[PDB]
């Protein structure tokens, strides 16, 4: 359930990289990417929040 | 076209008469697709991948 995003919100995070080399404050900021499965699928941690407006 | 600096357009030839176009819309690719950091008259600036 949705009801736990009700007090929380997105954040900007430093970036090492945003597209050219450069770094920039991101709203889409790369957090912990972790691929314990072993089918190959990926987790990824991102600044925003997905579903919720 | 008409010798206007817009940073949104780009002109080609087109038969006998140039004609404008829309920038964001060309792109460069090597093998995947490229970044382009920079344009300006006849010359482009990418940040593009390894290829061939």
């Amino acid at each position: 359930n949705f009801n736990v995003y009700k007090a929380i919100r997105p954040y900007l995070a430093h970036c090492p990289d945003c597209g050219e080399g450069h770094s920039c404050h991101s709203p889409v900021a790369l957090e912990r990417i972790r691929n314990e499965a072993t089918d190959g699928t990926l987790k990824i941690q991102v600044s925003l929040q997905i579903g919720i407006k | 076209t008409d010798d206007s600096h817009d940073w949104t357009k780009l002109r080609y030839m087109d038969n006998h008469m140039p004609a404008d176009a829309e920038r964001a819309r060309l792109f460069v690719r090597t093998s995947a697709p490229c970044t382009i950091t920079g344009t300006m008259g006849h010359f482009i600036l990418a940040r593009c991948p390894k290829g061939e």
